[PDB]
RNA sequence: UUAGGCGGCCACAGCGGUGGGGUUGCCUCCCGUACCCAUCCCGAACACGGAAGAUAAGCCCACCAGCGUUCCGGGGAGUACUGGAGUGCGCGAGCCUCUGGGAAACCCGGUUCGCCGCCACC
RNA sequence: AGUGCAAGAGCAAAAGAUAGCUUGACAGUGUUCUUCCCAACGAGGAACGCUGACGCGAAAGCGUGGUCUAGCGAACCAAUU
RNA sequence: CCUGUCAAACUCCAAACUUACAGACGCCGUUUGACGCGGGGAUUCCGGUGCGCGGGGUA
């Protein structure tokens, strides 16, 4: 920019999307990513395996195809991201693939977070990721309990319109329940 | 293809440039040898470029020096038109010099060795310390410039 | 396109830089919420060659605790002009500083794919006394 | 030279032009190579590990198997044979 | 000293002082000389020209210098003309002043390098030529041959 | 790819600037703290929960060359330098010829305001 | 800028700073390079492994002292485990 | 802004050239056995000169 001598940073740095000291760590594993990633309103997750002009995805999952299966509620929460995981985790096993790594990105490694419920999923449909059990949430809080209580705490529906008034972590139950057997795309 | 002779002495001359000539068959002062025109060839007369004389000859010249000069791979047999007939893939020795001219075949794949020993320049040469364009006798000749060369030391 | 244009407070820090405490005290009940240490760098003559050491405190305040501290620091204050921020913030006093900017900060706060405000979107001195000339007082 | 230590001399080979300068694209280090592939030997000033010693950069040796991550390169340094311990990050597939 | 001691350039430059010191000063005082206030609006600009690489010492281009400005008072102290040096002695020069042990030099001097044609000298004349005899003699205190070219002058 | 995620090359992609775009696939800003989690002080950030509002930031799309960069034409320049050769020149420093290579600065005019891969998606 | 100390080199979501925690400055045994280009030669050094035991981390992973190149010592004898 | 100069321990640039590997031609080797391996015996470790590039030195 200011001249000759100066140095920008790699493409993927300069957009600030990229942590690749993180990366290589990452890639040392030898196996797939497990790429779990958020949005305000969804939560994705990819298998990433390497490749000679770039990353190459065998398999992934997006919360908005989860109504596809009978999901009626948002898709910016805990119970959506573990379906998201273990969604894209089936696929992943339909695709040949048996383990990976957690790549979290640019998220914080906090605990109960969504990458980790992410994880908790995609480990769940088959795949054999290096984890830490008590760093994810209490099975409740996946099963979106948090929230349902906090409806308790009404006087006015914690959903605009949505599905339900006080909600429920039972919707939850039955999708899980639906992914583990048949279904199409899986 | 060029007709290389080598016109100076190994004496004193870098050994690269010593083994490149004995690559290209010449071991002697006078030695003459024919080179097709490629790119590997053509390094290899660039690096030999100062103790040589060389450029491409006229389908008379080549032929007055083949009967001249040529021999066969081992031995004294004259390398006559019956020679080159009764050994060759060709009837004379003008259809061999025309092979080798239009570089179709070479002196070895015809049985002969691939030095013509020529004899010293009759009416001595325009020396060993000048290149042609100055005079001297070093460096690629004219087609004329070449077959005088070879005519006196036929 | 206004509205998400118009300017708003983004936290007001309140700091006693003293020399060597005590102060703290009066910070929390003058804001609202506990201080915060204030350790130096570089050693130097005024007997403060220590590096980490408490040598103050400050607070930064957002929202409503922001808001309801100025609603009592501004009436303090007079001045005005001259003495605000190329970026539309200003400092008066024991100091108080009001740091002003436009609905997108987060983008350049966030971790992730953050990005520095573009200049035009950036609080001008003038757009910023505006702002809070407009609520409670006079300019210059 | 005035010492013979292992970076003797190394000012320029062991040294980044400005705009190389910084931590290297992890795509490279983490490059696979088989048994028998040539490889040719430099030292990538950004990176630390797996280096060799800074007279062989130039070389294009033979992979011929591997210890940990680091990879085990057949040189010839003038007529001796050598074997090079050293990581991706510092090897090219020739050609 | 004479200059056959240093008027070759076949020595290694030597000019970083971060690691040279005791340098002497340089006796050349200055290098604008006339009128510096006014920048080059003259019609002629003859210059001297070296005719071969060389070695001058400060001592000969004061010499050199002042021989020929000295002389440009046929113009006047406050003369219309303006005289430059483009050369500065950045060479520094030593002396092995033990016998040939330990022989490094100490630094005594310093010179300037000239390559074989470049103008050392530059005078701004109006069709007032004094300046080609000031050289005649400036050349004379320089070891090489030298060349008085004129530039802008069509006026011959 | 009517806005997305992971990347490869790592400025041809930087710096700066103009115009355009969203009842929705969307991304954001945005709204909000019962929870998981969080600030040596602040739900600012991080984390979680969510849509009343917006396209003003970001982002995506189209474009501008003033600076920086990449490559090209013409000029500089077959100049500077240089591997091989010489009973060529020069008091010498050094130069010249033949042969094989061959630059940098700078000027003028073009180019460049990224390219490409995998996945997902009215 | 900083990174203990020459010089040169490396480093920015770090190799620097702050905080916290920790003792891998661990035992055993090797491969290889260096010492000694080429090309034989010891001590010493380094790189990279493995076996065992550990630290930290969600995890990939990192830790075979200090970002790299100086900071080193045979046989005999003694003391020590 | 304009204007005057430099670098063995400067570099936004940058050769000729040297160099690792591979293919091609050449030359060479398969009764003259190359490339290489193992063993016996040495001599040698005062060198000099020309040319090119040097560093020191008035030389
Ligand atoms: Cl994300
Ligand atoms: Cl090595
Ligand atoms: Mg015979
Ligand atoms: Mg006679
Ligand atoms: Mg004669
Ligand atoms: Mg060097
Ligand atoms: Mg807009
Ligand atoms: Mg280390
Ligand atoms: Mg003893
Ligand atoms: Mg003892
Ligand atoms: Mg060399
Ligand atoms: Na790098
Ligand atoms: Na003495
Ligand atoms: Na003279
Ligand atoms: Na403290
Ligand atoms: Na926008
Ligand atoms: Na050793």
């Amino acid at each position: 920019a200011t001249g000759p001598r100066y140095k920008v940073p790699m493409r993927r740095r300069r957009e600030a999307r990229t942590d690749y000291h993180q990366r290589l760590r990452l890639l040392k594993s030898g196996k797939p990513r497990l790429v779990a990633r958020k949005s305000n309103k969804h939560v994705r997750a990819q298998l990433v395996t390497l490749g000679p002009n770039g990353d190459d995805t065998l398999a992934s999952a997006h919360s908005s195809d989860l109504a596809e299966y009978g999901w009626e509620a948002p898709t910016g929460n805990m119970p959506s991201a573990y379906l998201t995981g273990l969604l894209a985790g089936l696929r992943a096993q339909e695709a040949g693939v048996e383990e990976a790594v957690l790549d979290i990105g640019l998220n914080s490694p906090t605990p109960g977070s969504k990458v980790f419920a992410i994880q908790e999923g995609a480990i769940d449909a088959g795949l054999d990721i290096p984890h830490n059990d008590d760093v994810l949430a209490d099975w409740q809080r996946t099963r979106g309990a948090h929230i349902a209580e906090y409806d308790e705490q009404l006087e006015e529906p914690l959903y605009s319109g949505d599905f339900d008034a006080a909600d429920l972590p039972e919707h939850f139950d039955e999708l899980r329940e639906t992914l583990l057997d048949g279904d199409i795309e899986l | 293809m060029h007709a290389l002779v080598q016109l100076r002495g190994e004496v004193n001359m870098h050994t690269d440039i010593q083994d490149t000539l004995e690559m290209l068959n010449i071991h002697h002062v006078n030695h003459c040898t024919l080179v097709p025109e490629t790119d590997a060839y053509r390094g290899m007369v660039a690096k030999v470029n100062d103790f040589v004389a060389f450029g491409e000859p006229s389908q008379e010249t080549l032929e007055t020096v083949l009967a001249t000069r040529a021999e066969p791979l081992e031995g004294d047999a004259d390398v006559d038109d019956e020679w080159v007939a009764e050994h060759t893939d060709y009837d004379d020795i003008s259809g061999l010099a025309f092979a080798l001219l239009s570089e179709e075949t070479t002196l070895r794949e015809q049985g002969l060795s691939p030095t013509l020993r020529l004899h010293p320049p009759r009416g001595g040469h325009d020396g060993v310390k000048h290149p042609v364009k100055e005079g001297g006798q070093l460096g690629k000749h004219d087609t004329e410039g070449i077959d005088d060369l070879l005519e006196a030391m036929r | 396109f206004h509205e998400m244009r118009e300017p708003r407070i983004e936290k007001v820090v309140v700091h006693m830089g003293i020399g060597h405490a005590n102060a703290e005290d009066i910070l929390g009940e003058i804001t609202g919420q506990m201080p915060v240490r204030t350790k130096a760098k570089r050693t130097v003559g005024e007997f403060d060659i220590r590096e980490g050491d408490p040598i103050g405190a400050k607070v930064t305040l957002r929202d409503e605790m922001a808001e309801e501290f100025l609603q009592t620091a501004l009436p303090l204050a007079e001045l005005a002009t001259s003495q605000f921020d190329d970026t539309g913030n200003f400092s008066f006093g024991l100091d108080v500083t009001v740091n002003l900017v436009r609905p997108g900060y987060r983008v350049a706060k966030r971790d992730k794919a953050s990005r520095s405000i573009p200049t035009k979107h950036r609080l001008n001195p003038a757009d910023a006394v505006a702002f809070i000339e407009s609520t409670y007082d006079v300019e210059v | 030279p005035s010492s013979n230590g292992p970076l003797e001399g190394t000012r320029g080979k062991l040294k980044n032009k400005p705009r190389d300068r910084g931590t290297s694209p992890p795509q490279r280090a983490v490059e696979e190579f088989d048994d028998g592939e040539k490889v040719h030997l430099k030292i990538d000033p950004s990176v630390p590990n797996g280096r060799f010693h800074p007279r062989f950069d130039g070389q294009t040796g033979t992979v011929e198997g591997k210890q940990g991550d680091a990879y085990k390169v057949d040189i010839v340094d003038g007529g001796k044979e050598k074997t090079i311990i050293v990581t991706a990050a510092h090897l090219r597939r020739q050609e | 000293k004479p200059g056959a001691m240093y008027r070759n350039s076949s020595k290694p430059a030597y000019t970083r002082r971060e690691y040279i010191s005791g340098i002497p000063g340089k006796k050349i005082a200055q290098f604008d000389m006339g009128n510096n206030g006014a920048g080059p609006t003259y019609p002629a600009q003859v210059e001297l020209v070296v005719e071969k690489p060389v070695q001058i010492r400060h001592n000969a281009l004061e010499a050199a210098r002042v021989a020929a400005n000295r002389y440009v008072q046929n113009s006047g102290a406050a003369a219309n003309y303006k005289f430059r040096i483009r050369k500065f002695p950045f060479h520094v020069i030593r002396e092995n002043k033990d016998g040939m042990r330990a022989p490094f030099g100490k630094p005594v001097g310093t010179a300037a390098r000239v390559h074989g044609a470049n103008h050392i000298f530059i005078a701004w004349v109006n069709p007032d030529p004094n300046v080609e005899e000031a050289w005649r003699r400036a050349k004379m205190k320089v070891t090489p041959t030298i060349n008085i070219d004129s530039s802008p002058a069509g006026n011959a």
